[PDB]
């Protein structure tokens, strides 16, 4: 079918043959399928699904990066990304606790520019941890 | 000769040989750490260069200064070096090879701009007469891209203000645990690839944000990743070279011991013979 690769900018996250995927994007989550388009750009905090031969999936956290999409062998360049069983529901719940504190502890636009990213990273973890249970 | 001074030299050389063995120990451990860090860095740069490789042959294309094959008026070099000695001749060989290519451009009337990542390079090229335009020294046992960004930022500004046309990176390849080689590689203006356009897979994110700005950011990341992997590989090479040099020094110290001891033994024997001869003859 097609080949996919993922890196966390200080770690390799995935490399191998794959059938289909589902990923986040420049504005929000998006249903991806093979053979549709030729161009590429950035990633908002989210996650990715990797369905391989015989129909076996895996679920990876994507904290931020860029996505190629166009090529047969595609790859995801992520400034930070964590494997689906390196992370856990407890870790995402800690992220929830952090983000819900920081929402109460952020009061200006300049600091909310960071608080919103922290919340987005937490929410991305909270969606990947639920998708991990499949 | 002289017994006490030769025995003093023997003691000093013995101590020096022991110290060189210890320095070999330290070098080996540092090489282990450096090579695992290299292993971490390899996938990220490898994937990013594959990205830009497929961008080398895509359709629905548009222009970008870092992409086209513009003419060469001056050339930039990003030079990595140690800040320490006792690493053999690694820096010397790399500097010589860069000097060869810089001479080749000087034959063509093309000037060279140099950015140094190590103190040895700064000293060598300021005393020889290369135009050092950027410099950073003393990175540390664990180097980080953050401090290295600055010189790269200066070189990138030199290119994007139009003055610098072609940019190279020079470093030593960690070919094996006991073998390395100095290399000069094309960095900024995109090198060739073997492909044709892949028409379609999934979605052309390109026009969700601005294509030009996002491509700018991506190529920034690309150049930085290449530089970081080069630096890490060169530190691994440095540790390998140092351990080889320390081993050679240890063997040479043993060689000097085994010969100074012969001089000492002959000296002792001759001195005892002379003094005994004086005593026996003086009995009269």
């Amino acid at each position: 079918t097609y080949h996919l690769d993922v890196v966390s900018a200080e770690q390799q996250m995935f490399s191998g043959l794959v059938e289909k995927i589902q990923v986040t994007g420049s504005e929000g989550e998006l249903g991806i399928y093979p053979g549709h388009a030729p161009l590429l750009t950035a990633i908002k905090p989210g996650m990715i699904r990797i369905v391989k031969q015989h129909g076996h999936e895996e679920f990876i956290y994507l904290s931020g990066g860029i996505l190629e999409v166009q090529p047969g062998n595609v790859t995801v360049l992520a400034d930070t990304a964590i494997r689906g069983q390196d992370l856990d529901e407890a870790r995402a719940m800690e992220a929830k606790r952090k983000a819900e504190e920081h929402i109460s502890s952020s009061h200006g636009d300049v600091d909310y520019a960071q608080a919103s990213a922290e919340l987005a990273k937490a929410i991305a973890q909270l969606r990947v941890i639920e998708l991990t249970k499949k | 000769a002289g017994a006490k001074d030769i025995r003093s030299k023997i003691a000093s050389v013995q101590n020096t040989q022991k110290i060189t063995k210890a320095m070999e120990m330290v070098a080996a451990s540092k090489m282990r750490k450096s090579q695992d860090r290299m292993a971490a860095s390899r996938p990220y740069a490898e994937t990013m260069r594959k990205v830009i490789g497929h961008l080398a042959h895509g359709n629905l294309e548009y222009k970008h200064p870092y992409l086209e094959d513009r003419d060469v008026k001056r050339v930039g070099y990003l030079v990595v070096s140690t800040d320490r000695g006792l690493a053999g001749g690694l820096n010397i060989n790399l500097f010589k090879k860069l000097l060869a290519e810089m001479k080749t451009w000087t034959d063509k009337g093309v000037q060279a701009d140099l950015a140094m990542i190590g103190s040895k390079g700064v000293s060598f090229f300021n005393s020889v007469g290369g135009n050092v335009v950027a410099q950073v020294t003393g990175m540390g046992d664990n180097p980080s891209l953050s401090e290295l960004i600055g010189p790269v930022k200066v070189m990138l500004q030199a290119y994007d203000e139009g003055r610098l046309d072609k940019l190279y990176i020079v470093s030593n390849k960690f070919i094996n645990t006991m073998s390395q080689v100095p290399t000069i590689s094309q960095l900024l203006p995109l090198p060739a690839s073997d492909d044709d356009d892949l028409k379609h897979k999934s979605w052309d994110y390109l026009y969700e944000p601005d294509p030009k700005a996002l491509l700018d950011t991506l190529l920034r990341r690309y150049v930085e990743s290449q530089v970081y992997q080069g630096v890490v590989e060169n530190l691994a090479s440095e540790q390998a070279a140092r351990m080889v040099a320390m081993k050679a020094a240890t063997d040479n110290g043993g060689s000097l011991i085994k010969e100074l001891q012969l001089v000492y033994n002959k000296a002792r024997q001759a001195s005892i013979t002379q003094e005994l001869t004086e005593i026996v003859s003086g009995a009269a």
